[PDB]
């Protein structure tokens, strides 16, 4: 889904698999905060949500615990209790159109 | 990859309590020296507190007792709890690691703003408007006349965190171009920029360390005629 | 019949304070964007500040912190405070609503003048002196190669306020007649004026938006051989 209608999915009771998160080289914008970037298997907070959108280009950097802008004024906003963080991807011909 | 958090952009009611947090990006916080500085916009920077490895804490002379900074090894964080705050305490609250002998505040946080209700060290030159293509001299003087290697130079950036230029006036930090030089001894120290670049118009500060509570200079800016 | 009035024609003492004023004539300032642009006579136009609905303000890269802009909905004003000012600040301070995506600077203010004490976007052709009776081509190149529709065109006038010609290089603004056309993609955008009329000889600018701080062209003038 797009940014204007951002979709969320709650992860139910299951054993968290975070080992392949850091060993994957496909992640190049894991500039994110919160808990320590090593003890992910030692934390099992009660509920976890994953929210997805397709914002473009350099607008991703405005996602921060407290920020304003054309994206972070009338769209997804980050509070000061945002435990967890953000993973970004890279665009290609998979999401593209010549026309 | 160094990475730090400072997220306290929230208005506080009079006589309120505020909770800060500085995180970590791979390095343990209990094995290295932690430090906090108050930017004090409209003037030079100032020191606030230092968290030693262990947990022994050192506070500044201005604030005694009311400040309470704690370290959480379970969550790898550097919390600070401000109790009832008073007037003229609105400033930026930078946090960093400290290796004063070898690199003074090499990395920094990201900055934050906290609102309110409703050693004698100076810097001589001033604005010193100049144009690219030549060199310039910046002089920092002290009244205590520290002997050799207890002065550091920092480059403030508009809206960003400071960057360490030289530590001890003897060795520059890594990533610093070869166009920065330093000299001087006794009470006065000089910094020189060569082949001025457009990506260099920034405020320069000199901070004294290895002594009584840390003091910065007033602040020297760069301008083009 | 929208009108944007300004009144700031006053001399300033060294390090003085001034307060500009921009009003509204029918549209509320609490639901539309406002922006300020520096005319910089003898050079192309630049940018100062943008305010969104809400009231978060973004400043230019050159000027940081010292500017203080504010909105007063009770009196419907767009106040801007100039504090102690330095050299090289004498220019016009146009204020205009910003709808860059759908119409770039459709209406402007009237202009003013404040004195002093005592993206790589370029326009290729130049003067290109010609005579009425044919067409002409104006080329604007951008180094970042903005994708589709993030460049607009402006027309000046001696002593008057700047006017909008085309937004997004695809469709002209309201009141713009069919003697102006635009095309081009990738790196260069071309504009063509057919059947030259006496009320067409004016400075033509190309401006970029939808990106990092807005930049205008150096300035292309129309002259008669």
């Amino acid at each position: 889904a797009s940014v204007y209608a951002w979709n969320r999915k709650r992860i139910s009771n299951c054993v968290a698999d975070y080992s392949v998160l850091y060993n994957s080289a496909s992640f190049s914008t894991f500039k994110c905060y919160g808990v320590s970037p090593t003890k992910l298997n030692d934390l099992c907070f009660t509920n976890v949500y994953a929210d997805s959108f397709v914002i473009r280009g350099d607008e991703v950097r405005q996602i921060a615990p407290g920020q304003t802008g054309k994206i972070a004024d009338y769209n997804y906003k980050l509070p000061d209790d945002f435990t967890g963080c953000v993973i970004a991807w890279n665009s290609n011909n998979l999401d593209s159109k010549v026309g | 990859e160094v990475q730090l958090l400072q997220s306290a952009g929230g208005l506080v009611q009079p006589g309120g309590s505020l909770r800060l947090s500085c995180a970590a990006s791979g390095f343990t916080v209990s094995a290295n020296y932690m430090s906090w500085v108050r930017q004090a916009p409209g003037k030079g920077l100032e020191w606030v507190s230092v968290i030693y490895p262990g947990g022994s804490t050192f506070y500044a002379d201005s604030v005694k007792g009311r400040f309470t900074i704690s370290r959480d090894n379970s969550k790898n964080t550097l919390y600070l709890q401000m109790n009832s705050l008073r007037v003229e305490d609105t400033a930026v609250y930078y946090c960093a690691r400290d290796l004063s002998v070898a690199g003074a505040f090499d990395i920094w946080g990201q900055g934050t703003l906290v609102t309110v209700s409703s050693i004698v060290l100076t810097q001589s030159p001033g604005t010193l408007s100049l144009s690219p293509g030549e060199r310039a001299t910046l002089s920092c003087r002290a009244s205590q006349s520290v002997s050799s290697s207890y002065l550091a130079w920092y480059q403030q950036k508009p809206g960003q965190a400071p960057r360490l230029l030289i530590y001890g006036a003897s060795s520059r930090a890594t990533g610093i171009p070869d166009r920065f030089s330093g000299s001087g001894s006794g009470t006065d120290f000089t910094l020189t920029i060569s082949r001025l670049e457009p990506e260099d118009f920034a405020v320069y500060y000199c901070q004294q360390y290895g002594s009584s509570p840390y003091t910065f200079g007033q602040g020297t800016k760069l301008e083009i005629k």
